[PDB]
C-alpha cells in the first residue's frame, strides 16, 4: 500500500476536514422531506433557511422562481468549490482541474455551436458554466472563425489534449456537436481514470469505482440512445469509455447491440448492472433507467466517504452537491406546477 | 569466556522484536481506526464490534513485548555467541512475523469494517480471516520462543 | 585497511547525519506554492 | 518520483556493491579481514551509548510531531464548520505528546547508566562496558521506534476521530479507545527499554 | 574445531523461514480479505465457500513454521558451518517459496472471489490456481526438508 | 582441506534455483489467474481450456525444484569450493531463466485468455506462444543439470 | 593519550544541533507564510495574529542555535571521546527534535491559518496545538542540556 | 534552508501582495525570520571557526 | 597452481550466458505474445503469419544456450584465471546483447504486428527490422564464441 496516512495531512488534510465539513450539510432525508412538505416557493426558502443552506436566498427578488433558486444553488458550489481549489496544492489541484474539465468540455461544445452559427463569442460566455470559465483571452474576439477558435482551444485551453482525438479544425463543422461532446469525454474521462490509477493509493481505490460506474453507464445510455438514430454502430462504439468493467467484450456486445433487450442482455452478465437493469421498468410510474444509475451513482459517491485519505472525497461531495441543487430545483419544480404526485422522484442523499 | 561484543546480537534481537512488533501492531491500529472512524458516520452502533482488528494489532505487540522481555532477561554481558544468535534471531522472528501480521491486520480490519457497515453478515467472515492473520504473529512468537528458550 | 576505527565511527555518524539531512531536505523540497488567490 | 528514483539507485547500487563484496572476501579467502568482531568492539560504547541516547529522544519526538500534525490539520479543518472539535479533541495532541514524554524519561534513564573508562584496549574495556554501550543503543533504539510508530498511529486514529466528531458528537469517545489501544505500543517500548538497561553498567 | 559464529547462519535460516513465510501469508490473507469484504457487499452468502484462499496462505505460514521449527530443533553450539549453511539454505528457500506462493495465493484469491462474485462457474477454477501456488510453497517446503535433514 | 565456504554457495545454488523458479511460477500463475477470472465473466466454457497457462507456470517450478533436490542430493561435507560454483551457477541459471520464462508466461498467458474470450482462434496461437515462452525454462534447467552433473 | 579525531563528533553535533532546528524552523517558516499569503488576500487584518507560528518557528531555531553555542563553547583540544559523543548526542536529539517540531509547526499553522480565517474560534485551538508542536523541540532541548552537561 | 524559506516566503508574498497591498508587512516580517536562520548558522560558525 | 577461486567466473558466464539471454527472450515473447493477442481479435487469420517475433526471441535464447553449454563443457577444475575471465566475458557478451536484442524484437514485434493488422504491407518491413535485430545476438554470439575458444 501507498502508505498516504502518514503525509497526505501534510498538504491535504485541512482540505479534506474541510470537505467532510461542507458534506455534513448536505440536507437529509429528514430534511428533504420537510422540503417536500412545503406548499409554495416561498414557503421552500423559509424551510432551507433552516439547513446548512442558510441566507443564500434571502437577498433575491420576493417573487422566487426556480430559474432563480437554480442560479443561487449554482452560484453557491461554484463559490465553494472555488474556495477549496484556490487553497489546494499540486495533486490535488490537478484534481479538482479535472473536476471542472466536465464542464469545461460543455462550454467549449457552447462556444463552437455559436460560433459555427455566427453568434458572438462573448455574447455565448454568460450561458457557459461557471466551474468551466474560459477566462483565458485567446479563445475570445474570435470573429466567428472556427479555425481561430479551434487554435485558440488548442493554445490556451487545458482541452488541447483531448482535442487530438479529432485530426483538424475542420473537423468542428463536419462533425456533429454531439459527437464532438462524447468523443471529448470519452478521452476527459480516460485521462481522469489514469491520473486516478497514477495518484494510486486510498485515491485510486475510492475513485475508480466511480469512474468505471461512469463508463459504463455512458455506454448504456449511448446505446440506448442511438438505437433510433442515424449514428451508425461503427461510430457509437468510439464514444463508449475504455475505463469501465465492460472493455473486454461487454463494450463490444454493447456496439453490436441493435435492441433495448439485447443491452440488458449484455447488462445481465454484470450483477451490479443487472439489478439497475432490473429496477429500470422504463413504464410510467417507476424509476428509469437513469434514475436507477443516479441512484446506483449517489451510493458510490457515498461510500467514498468511508476512505480518509483520499482526493475522491472532493469528486463525490461535488457530485453529491449537484445531485442535492437538482433535488431541491426538483422539489421546487413539483411546488410551482402542482405536480406533487411525483415530488418523490428526488434521490436521497444521507 | 566468551567475545566481548557478544551480546550485540541478543541486544538486537530484544530491539528487533519490539521495534517489528510494534510497527505491526501500530500500523495495523492505525488502518483498522481510520476505517472506523469513517465507517462509524455512517453506522455508528458498529464501533464497538470493529474494535476487535486493533485489539489483535494489540495483541501482535503483546507477543513482541513477551519476546523482547525473554531476551532482555536472558541476556548477559558475557552470554555465548550462540545464545546471542538465537535471541537475534528470535527478535527477528517475532518481530518481523508480527509486522507482516500487523500488515494484514490492518488491511483486512479495515477492509471488513466498512463492509460491515454496509453487510453486516461479513463480520463473522472478518473475524475469522483476521484470526488466520493473528495466527501468523503467534507462529512467530512460537518460533521465538523456541529460539530464545534454546 | 580500507577503514579504521576512527574512519568508521565518523562514517557512522555521518551516516546518521546525511539521513537526518536527506529527510528534512525531502520535506522542504515536497513545499509547494498556491498557484491560485481568491477573488 | 525523482528523489525516490534517487534513494533506490543509491539503496540498489550500495546493496550490490556489499553483495560482490562479500562474495570477494568469502572466495578469495579474505574473510579474516571482515572483522565484524574488530569493527564492534574498537567503535567505542560512547559511540553507540550516545547515538541510543539521542535516538530515543529524537525518534520519540520525530512521532509526536508526525501524530501532531496529522490530527491538528484534521482538527482545523473539521472545524471551521464544528469548532467544537478544537476544545473536545486536544486528547489525541495529548496522547501523541506523552509519546514524547516518554522518550525523554527514557533517555534520562539511558543516560543515567553511562561513565567514562580511561582504557582503550578492549580487554580493558570489558564485556561489561561493551554491553552496557550495546544495550544502551538497543534500549535507544527501542524506545525512539516504537515510540515513533505508536504516535503516527495515534496521530492517524486520532484524525479519523475529528473527521468523525466533525459528523456526530457521540463518536469520539467510543474511538478513542483505538488511541488508548495505539498508546499502549509506546508503553510497552518504554518497558522493553526499561528491562533492556536494567543491568547496564559503563565504567 | 568450529567458529563460534557458525550458528548465525542456521539461526537466520529459520528466523528467515518463519519471517518470510509469515509475510507471503499476510499478503495472501490481507489480499484475500481486501477481496472477499469487496464482494460480500452484493454477494454475502459466498463468504464462507470464498474463505479459501485466507486457508491457503495460512497453510503457507504453516509450511514455513514447520520448517522454522525444524531447524530451531537442529540448531547445537557447535554446529558445523556446512551444516549451519544448509539450514540457512532451508530457511531461505521455504520462506521465500512461501512468500512468492503468497503473493500468488493474493493475487489470485482477490481475483477468483471477486469474480465468483459474478460468475459462479470459477469457482472451481480458482480452486485449481489457488492449489498451484500451494504447491509451488509444497516444493520449497520439500526442498528445505531435504537441505535441513542431511 | 577444502575451504569450510563452499557448502554455503552450494546452498545458495539449491535455494536460488527453488526461490526464482517458485517467484517465477508465482508470476505467471498470479497474471495468467488474473486474466482467467477477467475473462470468465463472458465466456465461463473457457475456465478449464484456459487454465494451460498455470499448468505451463507450474512446469517451472518442477524444474526449479529438480534442480534444488540434485544440489541438494549432491551437497556434502567436503565439496570442492568448484563444485560448490558449479552448483551456485546451475542454481542460478535454472532460477533466474524460469523467473524470466514466469514472467513471459504470466503476460502470454494472460493476454491470450482476454483475447480469446473475444476470438476462439487464437487459442492455438497462444499455446504455441507459452511453448516458446517455455523453452526458456527448459533451456535453464538443460543448463543447470550440464552444470551440476560435471 | 586521546584520538586526534576526537573533536570530531562534537563538532559535527553542534553543526547539526545549528542545521537541523534551522531546517525544521525554516519549513515551518515557509508553511505559515503560504498558509499566511493564502488567508491574506481575503482577513488581511489577521496577518498579525497570524504570524505566531513563524514565530514558534524562530523559536526552534533558537532551541538549536543554543545548543550548538553551548557545544561550541565546550569544545577544546583535548576533548575525550566522551564528551565528544555526548554532544554529538546533544546535537542529534535538539537537531531531529527541532526538525520534527517544525515540521509539525508549519503543517498546523498552514492549516490553522486558513481555518481561522474561515472560523474565528479556531485561533486559540491552533495555538494549543502548536505549543504541543513546540515543546517537542524543546524536549529535545531538554535532553540535549541533560548530555552536553552529563 | 533559510534561502528555501525566503524563496517560497517571498515568492508567495510578491505573488499575494499584488491582490492585498496589505500583505507586504507580514512578507516582510516572514523573510526577517527566515533570515535570522542564516544568520544562527553565521553565529555558530564564527563562533566555531574564532574558536 | 592456479587460483582455487578461478572457475568462480566461468560458472558465472555460463549462468549469465543462459540468464540474460533467457530474459531478453522472454521480454521478446512477451511482448510479441501481447501484440498478437491485441491484433487477432480483429485479424485473427495472421497469427500464424505473425508468431515469427516469438521465433526471434527463441533465437536469441538458443544462442544463449550455445554458449551457456560451451562454457559448461569447458569449464574445469584447474581452469586459468585467464581462461576463466575469457568465459565469464563471453558469457556477459552472449548474455547482454541477447537481452538488447531480445528488448529490440519485442519492441518491433509488436509494432509491426499491430501496423500489419491495418496495413499488410508492413510485413515484409517487420521481418527486416527483426532481422536487423537479430543480428544484434548474432554479433554477442560471434564475440562470446570467440572469447571461449581462444
Ligand atoms: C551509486 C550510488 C552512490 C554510492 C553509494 C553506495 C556506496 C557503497 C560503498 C562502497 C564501499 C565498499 C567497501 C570497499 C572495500 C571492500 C572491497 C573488496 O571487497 O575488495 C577488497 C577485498 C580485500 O582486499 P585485500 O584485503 O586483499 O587488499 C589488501 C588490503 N588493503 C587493500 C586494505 C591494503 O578483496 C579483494 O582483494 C578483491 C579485489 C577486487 C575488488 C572487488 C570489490 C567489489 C566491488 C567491485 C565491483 C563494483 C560493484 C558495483 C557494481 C555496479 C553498481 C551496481
Ligand atoms: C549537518 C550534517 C550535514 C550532512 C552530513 C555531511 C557531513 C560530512 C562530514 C565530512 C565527512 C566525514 C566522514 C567521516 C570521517 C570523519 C573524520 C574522522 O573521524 O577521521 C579521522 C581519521 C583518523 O585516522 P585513524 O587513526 O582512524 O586511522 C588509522 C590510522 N591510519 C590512518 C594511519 C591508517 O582520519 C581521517 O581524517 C580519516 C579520513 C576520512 C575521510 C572521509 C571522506 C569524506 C569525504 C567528504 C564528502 C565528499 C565531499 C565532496 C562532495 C561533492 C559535492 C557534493
Ligand atoms: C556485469 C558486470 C560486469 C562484471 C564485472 C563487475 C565489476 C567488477 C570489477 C571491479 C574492479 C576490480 C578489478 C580487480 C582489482 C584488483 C584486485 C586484486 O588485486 O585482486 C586480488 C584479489 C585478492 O587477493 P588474491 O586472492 O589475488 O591473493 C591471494 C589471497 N589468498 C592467499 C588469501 C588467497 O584476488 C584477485 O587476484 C582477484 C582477481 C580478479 C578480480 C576481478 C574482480 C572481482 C569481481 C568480478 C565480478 C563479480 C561478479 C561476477 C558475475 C557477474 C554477473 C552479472
Ligand atoms: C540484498 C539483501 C542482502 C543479502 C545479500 C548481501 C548479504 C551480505 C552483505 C554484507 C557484506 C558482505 C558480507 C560477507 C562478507 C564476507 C565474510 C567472509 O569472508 O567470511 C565468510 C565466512 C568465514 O570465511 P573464512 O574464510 O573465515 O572461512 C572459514 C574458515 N575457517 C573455518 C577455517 C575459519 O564464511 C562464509 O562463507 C559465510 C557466508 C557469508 C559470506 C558470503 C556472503 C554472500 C553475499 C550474497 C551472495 C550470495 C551468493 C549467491 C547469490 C544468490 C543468492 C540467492
Ligand atoms: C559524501 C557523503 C559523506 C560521506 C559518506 C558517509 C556515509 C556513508 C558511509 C556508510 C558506510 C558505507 C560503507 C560500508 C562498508 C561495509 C563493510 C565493508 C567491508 C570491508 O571491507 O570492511 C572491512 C571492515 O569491515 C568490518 O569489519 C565490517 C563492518 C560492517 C558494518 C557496516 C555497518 C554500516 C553499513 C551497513 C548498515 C547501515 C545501517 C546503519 C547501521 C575492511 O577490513 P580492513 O582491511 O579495513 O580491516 C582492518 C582490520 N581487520
Ligand atoms: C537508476 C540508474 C542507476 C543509478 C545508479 C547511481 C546512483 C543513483 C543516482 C541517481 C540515478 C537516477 C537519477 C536521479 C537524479 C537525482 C534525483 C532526481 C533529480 C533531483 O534530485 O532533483 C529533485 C530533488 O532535488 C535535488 O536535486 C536534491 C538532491 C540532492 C540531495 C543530496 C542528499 C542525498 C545524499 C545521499 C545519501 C542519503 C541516502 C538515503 C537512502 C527531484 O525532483 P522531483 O522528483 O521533485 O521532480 C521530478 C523530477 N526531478
Ligand atoms: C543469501 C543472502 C546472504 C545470507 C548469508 C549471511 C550474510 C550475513 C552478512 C554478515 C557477514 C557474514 C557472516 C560471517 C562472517 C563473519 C566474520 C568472520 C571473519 C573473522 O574471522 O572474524 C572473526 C570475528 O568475527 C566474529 O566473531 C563475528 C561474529 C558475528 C558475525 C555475524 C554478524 C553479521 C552482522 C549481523 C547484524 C544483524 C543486525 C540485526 C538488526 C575473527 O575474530 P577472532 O576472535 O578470531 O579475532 C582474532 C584477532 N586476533
Ligand atoms: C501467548 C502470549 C501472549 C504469552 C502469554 C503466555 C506466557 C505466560 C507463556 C506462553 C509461552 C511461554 C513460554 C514457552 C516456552 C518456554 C520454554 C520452557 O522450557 C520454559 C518456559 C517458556 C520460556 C515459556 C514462558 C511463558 C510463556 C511466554
Ligand atoms: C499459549 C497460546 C497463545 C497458544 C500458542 C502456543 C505458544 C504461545 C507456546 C505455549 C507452549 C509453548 C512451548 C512450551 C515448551 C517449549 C519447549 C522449549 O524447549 C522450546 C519452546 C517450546 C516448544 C514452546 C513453544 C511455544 C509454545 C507452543
Ligand atoms: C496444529 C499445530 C501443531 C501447528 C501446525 C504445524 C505442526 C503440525 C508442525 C509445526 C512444527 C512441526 C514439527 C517440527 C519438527 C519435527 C521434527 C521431525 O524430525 C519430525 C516432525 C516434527 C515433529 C514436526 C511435526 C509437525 C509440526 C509439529
Ligand atoms: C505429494 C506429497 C508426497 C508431497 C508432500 C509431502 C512432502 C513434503 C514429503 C513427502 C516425503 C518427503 C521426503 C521423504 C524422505 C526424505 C529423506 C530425507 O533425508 C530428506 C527429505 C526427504 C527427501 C523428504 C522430503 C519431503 C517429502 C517429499
Ligand atoms: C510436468 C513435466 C514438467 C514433468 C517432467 C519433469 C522432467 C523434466 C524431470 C523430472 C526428473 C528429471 C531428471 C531427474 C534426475 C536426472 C539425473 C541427472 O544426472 C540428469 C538429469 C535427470 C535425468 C533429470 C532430467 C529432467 C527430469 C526427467
Ligand atoms: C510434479 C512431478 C510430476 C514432477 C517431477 C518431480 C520429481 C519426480 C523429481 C524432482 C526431483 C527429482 C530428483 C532430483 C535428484 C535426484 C538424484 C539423482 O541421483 C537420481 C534422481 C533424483 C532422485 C531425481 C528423481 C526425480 C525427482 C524426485
Ligand atoms: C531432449 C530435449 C527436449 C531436452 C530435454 C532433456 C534435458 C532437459 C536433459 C535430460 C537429461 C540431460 C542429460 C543427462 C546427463 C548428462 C551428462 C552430463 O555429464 C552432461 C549433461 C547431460 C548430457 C544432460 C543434458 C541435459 C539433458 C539431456
Ligand atoms: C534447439 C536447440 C536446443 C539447439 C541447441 C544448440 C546446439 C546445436 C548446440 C548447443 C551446444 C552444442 C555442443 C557443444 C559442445 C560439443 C562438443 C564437441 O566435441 C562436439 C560438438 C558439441 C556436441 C556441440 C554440438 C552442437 C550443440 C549441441
Ligand atoms: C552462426 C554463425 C554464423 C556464428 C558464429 C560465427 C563463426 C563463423 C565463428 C564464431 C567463433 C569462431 C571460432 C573462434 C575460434 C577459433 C579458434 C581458431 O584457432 C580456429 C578458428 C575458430 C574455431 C573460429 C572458427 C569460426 C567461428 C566458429
Amino acid at each position: 500500500s501507498f502508505f498516504p496516512e502518514l503525509y497526505f495531512n501534510v498538504d491535504n488534510g485541512y482540505l479534506e476536514g474541510l470537505v467532510r465539513g461542507l458534506k455534513a450539510g448536505v440536507l437529509s432525508q429528514a430534511d428533504y422531506l420537510n422540503l417536500v412538505q412545503c406548499e409554495t416557493l416561498e414557503d421552500l426558502k423559509l424551510h432551507l433557511q433552516s439547513t446548512d443552506y442558510g441566507n443564500f436566498l434571502a437577498n433575491e427578488a420576493s417573487p422566487l422562481t426556480v430559474s432563480v433558486i437554480d442560479d443561487k444553488l449554482k452560484e453557491k458550489m461554484v463559490v465553494e468549490f472555488r474556495h477549496m481549489r484556490n487553497h489546494a496544492y499540486e495533486p490535488l489541484a490537478s484534481f479538482l482541474d479535472f473536476i471542472t474539465y466536465s464542464y469545461m468540455i460543455d462550454n467549449v461544445i457552447l462556444l463552437i455551436t455559436g460560433t459555427l452559427h455566427q453568434r458572438s463569442i462573448a455574447e455565448l460566455v454568460p450561458k457557459c458554466h461557471p466551474l468551466g470559465s474560459f477566462e483565458q483571452m485567446e479563445a475570445v474576439n474570435i470573429a466567428q472563425t472556427p479555425a481561430e477558435l479551434y487554435n485558440a482551444i488548442l493554445v490556451d485551453t487545458p482541452l488541447a489534449a483531448f482535442f487530438q482525438d479529432c485530426i483538424s479544425e475542420q473537423d468542428l463543422d463536419e462533425m456533429n456537436i454531439e459527437i464532438i461532446r462524447n468523443t471529448l469525454y470519452k478521452a476527459y474521462l480516460e485521462s481522469f481514470y489514469k491520473f486516478c490509477t497514477l495518484l494510486g493509493g486510498t485515491t485510486a481505490d475510492a475513485m475508480c469505482p466511480i469512474l468505471e460506474f461512469e463508463a459504463d453507464r455512458r455506454a448504456f445510455i449511448i446505446t440506448i440512445n442511438s438505437f433510433g438514430t442515424e449514428l451508425s454502430k461503427e461510430d457509437r462504439a468510439k464514444l463508449f469509455p475504455h475505463c469501465g468493467r465492460l472493455y473486454p467484450e461487454g463494450l463490444a456486445q454493447l456496439a453490436r447491440a441493435d435492441d433495448y433487450e439485447q443491452v440488458k442482455n449484455v447488462a445481465d452478465y454484470y450483477p451490479e448492472y443487472k439489478l439497475l437493469f432490473e429496477g429500470a421498468g422504463s413504464n410510467p410510474g417507476d424509476k428509469t433507467l437513469e434514475d436507477r444509475f443516479f441512484e446506483h451513482e449517489v451510493k458510490l459517491n457515498k461510500l467514498a466517504f468511508l476512505n480518509q485519505f483520499h482526493f475522491g472525497v472532493f469528486y463525490a461531495f461535488v457530485k453529491l452537491k449537484e445531485q442535492e441543487c437538482r433535488n431541491i430545483v426538483w422539489i421546487a419544480e413539483c411546488i410551482a406546477q402542482r405536480h406533487r404526485a411525483k415530488i418523490d422522484n428526488y434521490i436521497p442523499i444521507f | 569466556n566468551n567475545p566481548e561484543y557478544s551480546s550485540f546480537f541478543g541486544v538486537m534481537g530484544a530491539s528487533s522484536a519490539m521495534v517489528f512488533s510494534a510497527m505491526g501492531a501500530a500500523y495495523g491500529t492505525a488502518k483498522s481506526g481510520t476505517g472506523i472512524a469513517a465507517m462509524s458516520v455512517m453506522r455508528p452502533e458498529l464501533i464497538m464490534k470493529s474494535i476487535i482488528p486493533v485489539v489483535m494489532a494489540g495483541i501482535i505487540a503483546i507477543y513482541g513485548l513477551v519476546v523482547a522481555v525473554l531476551i532482555a532477561n536472558s541476556l548477559t554481558d558475557g552470554i555465548t555467541l550462540y545464545r546471542s544468535f538465537l535471541q537475534l534471531g528470535a527478535g527477528l522472528s517475532v518481530g518481523l512475523s508480527g509486522l507482516a501480521a500487523g500488515f494484514a491486520i490492518g488491511i483486512v480490519g479495515d477492509a471488513g469494517v466498512r463492509g460491515t457497515a454496509q453487510q453486516p453478515r461479513l463480520f463473522v467472515g472478518m473475524i475469522l480471516i483476521l484470526i488466520f492473520a493473528e495466527v501468523l504473529g503467534l507462529y512467530g512468537l512460537i518460533v521465538a520462543l523456541i529460539l530464545s528458550t534454546k | 585497511g580500507f577503514f579504521s576505527p576512527g574512519i568508521w565511527m565518523g562514517l557512522l555518524t555521518t551516516l546518521f547525519m546525511l539521513f537526518i539531512f536527506t529527510y528534512g531536505l525531502h520535506m522542504i523540497l515536497s513545499l509547494k506554492t498556491m498557484d491560485r488567490f481568491d477573488d | 518520483t525523482g528523489l525516490e528514483l534517487l534513494y533506490l539507485g543509491i539503496f540498489v547500487a550500495f546493496w550490490a556493491c556489499m553483495i560482490v563484496v562479500g562474495i570477494c572476501y568469502t572466495i578469495f579467502d579474505l574473510g579474516f579481514r571482515f572483522d565484524v568482531a574488530w569493527f564492534l568492539t574498537e567503535t567505542s560504547p560512547f559511540m553507540w551509548s550516545n547515538l541510543g541516547i539521542g535516538l530515543a529522544i529524537s525518534l520519540s519526538v520525530v512521532g509526536a510531531a508526525w501524530g501532531i500534525y496529522i490530527t491538528g490539520s484534521s482538527i482545523i479543518g473539521g472545524g471551521v464548520k464544528a469548532p467544537r472539535i478544537k476544545t473536545k479533541n486536544l486528547v489525541s495532541i495529548i496522547f501523541c505528546e506523552a509519546v514524547a514524554i516518554y522518550g525523554i524519561i527514557m533517555a534520562i534513564v539511558i543516560s543515567n547508566m553511562a561513565e567514562p573508562f580511561s582504557a582503550t584496549d578492549p580487554k580493558a574495556i570489558g564485556h561489561r562496558n561493551y554491553h552496557a554501550g550495546y544495550s544502551m543503543f538497543g534500549a535507544g533504539l527501542t524506545v525512539g521506534l516504537s515510540n515513533l510508530f505508536c504516535g503516527v498511529c495515534v496521530g492517524i486514529v486520532g484524525s479519523g476521530a475529528a473527521l468523525a466528531d466533525a459528523q456526530n458528537p457521540s463518536l469520539f469517545v467510543k474511538i478513542l479507545i483505538v488511541e488508548i489501544f495505539g498508546s499502549a505500543i509506546g508503553l510497552f517500548g518504554v518497558i522493553v527499554a526499561i528491562l533492556q538497561t536494567s543491568r547496564v553498567k559503563m565504567g
